């Protein structure tokens, strides 16, 4: 009813905004800054997750009918959007740390395409980390009175290990890297007069840092509840506390709502690049 | 968006000493530099306590700063009639952590000796 309608609305808005920003950035692709190309790549890592909405819309309408391959692709895309976002934001925050504190940047004055190879490497890591979702997803009929719904299918022995490795990597390497880099950036920026020596090469640096920090705060605020929920799940499966077989509905609805919020982040990004920074 | 209060100027006899005080108020995130100018600098002090004087000053004038009140003071001893001029307080400030550094001059004061 309402779910297909809002899925269609999200698809339209996200596709329009992300296509617009990608075209705007690519119109001047002959020469791009490091921040500009990182934003371009985390937008092309998001257009795919926007494209995959109508599948879930028709799934919520009647039933999944597309097949196993489309299910694998959709699951892999959802699990790769977060990895691409986290790794790209960690790289951009490390670049900001290099520019601010040490002032020894080499992306533009060094090798011509260091940024391109870094992005290719993070794409490779994203695909390698998404392989477990590629290999363990199928459209099982489940024999539930015509209820062919996409779901994982594990031997139940390595599910906890896979979940804990996913959480550790994707929410503890980028988290620590970004926290350290931004702590040092703020410490160096609260107690300095001029970055380099100028008043025209210092203002734009602060503007760029403002844009990047609002982007990463939006990303964290959108993608944190899902990982907190999965952390609660993995702690529950290890027999830590609060196992009572009564909160399963709560964790399921929490997973659903956090997945919805992660889907909304796609349309949140372009308007953020729109109103601030003009 | 910065108000500068200047005090200390007025009538004084020759061969005496005077104290000029300049204070800054408003929505300021931080203050970095301060100084006094006649179009040329006479005494400048940074946030780190370093003091710079012009070529026409033989270390006679004393410049001090108080960051608690964000107030700068300039003491001149053994004044001369040639010191009769107009002195303008200066200040460099940042109004926000993401904002450009920019400076705002003061109204100015008149100093006359003998
Ligand atoms: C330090 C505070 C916080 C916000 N921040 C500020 N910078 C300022 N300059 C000011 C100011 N008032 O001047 N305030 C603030 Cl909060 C810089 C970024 N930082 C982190 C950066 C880390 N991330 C956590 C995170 C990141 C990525 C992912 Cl995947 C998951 C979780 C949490 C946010
Ligand atoms: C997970 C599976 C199903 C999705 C397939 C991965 C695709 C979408 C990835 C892998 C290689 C990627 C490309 C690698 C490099 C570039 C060059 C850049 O200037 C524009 C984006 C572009 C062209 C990337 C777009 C996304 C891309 C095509």
């Amino acid at each position: 009813a309402f779910l297909p309608a809002l899925y269609s609305l999200l698809f339209l808005l996200g596709l329009l905004g992300n296509g617009a920003v990608a075209a705007v950035l690519l119109s001047r692709r002959t020469a791009l800054s490091s921040t500009d190309t990182f934003l371009l790549h985390l937008a092309v890592a998001d257009t795919l997750l926007v494209l995959t909405l109508p599948l879930w819309a028709v799934d919520a309408a009647v039933q999944w009918v597309f097949g196993s391959g489309l299910c694998k692709v959709a699951g892999a895309l959802f699990n790769i959007n977060f990895y691409a976002g986290a790794l790209l934001l960690a790289c951009i925050s490390f670049d900001r740390y290099l520019n601010i504190v040490h002032a020894t940047q080499l992306y533009r004055r060094g090798p011509p395409a260091r940024v391109t190879l870094t992005c290719l490497a993070v794409w490779g890591l994203c695909l390698l980390f998404a392989l477990p979702d590629f290999i363990f997803l199928s459209a099982h009929h489940d024999e539930r009175l015509n209820a062919t719904h996409c779901q994982y299918n594990f031997p139940q022995v390595g599910r906890t290990a896979l979940r804990v490795l996913q959480l550790v990597a994707g929410f503890l390497l980028p988290l620590l890297v970004m926290a350290y880099c931004y702590a040092h950036i703020l410490a160096r920026l609260k107690s300095v007069r001029l970055l380099s020596g100028s008043r025209e090469k210092d203002r734009n640096l602060r503007r760029i840092t403002r844009l990047v920090v609002v982007v990463v705060v939006a990303f964290a605020l959108c993608w944190t509840p899902y990982h907190l929920v999965v952390l609660v799940d993995i702690l529950m499966d290890l027999g830590a506390l609060a196992r009572n077989c009564g909160r399963e509905s709560r964790v399921d609805v929490a997973k659903s709502v956090t997945s919805g919020l992660g889907y909304m982040h796609c349309c949140l990004n372009p308007l953020l690049y729109a109103f601030v920074g003009v | 968006q910065v108000q500068l209060q200047e005090s200390g100027g007025g009538l004084v006899q020759a061969g005496e000493s005077l104290r000029l005080s300049c204070a800054a108020s408003g929505t300021i995130f931080r203050l970095y530099d301060m100084g006094w100018y006649r179009r040329e600098l006479v005494a400048s002090i940074t946030s780190g306590g370093s003091t710079k004087y012009g070529d026409s000053v033989k270390g006679r004038f004393t410049i001090s700063r108080d960051n608690a009140k964000n107030t700068v003071y300039l003491q001149m001893s053994s004044l001369k009639p040639e010191d009769t001029a107009v002195y303008y307080c200066n200040a460099e400030y940042r109004t926000g952590i993401w904002e450009e550094l920019l400076d705002g001059w003061g109204q100015g004061t008149q100093v006359t000796v003998s």
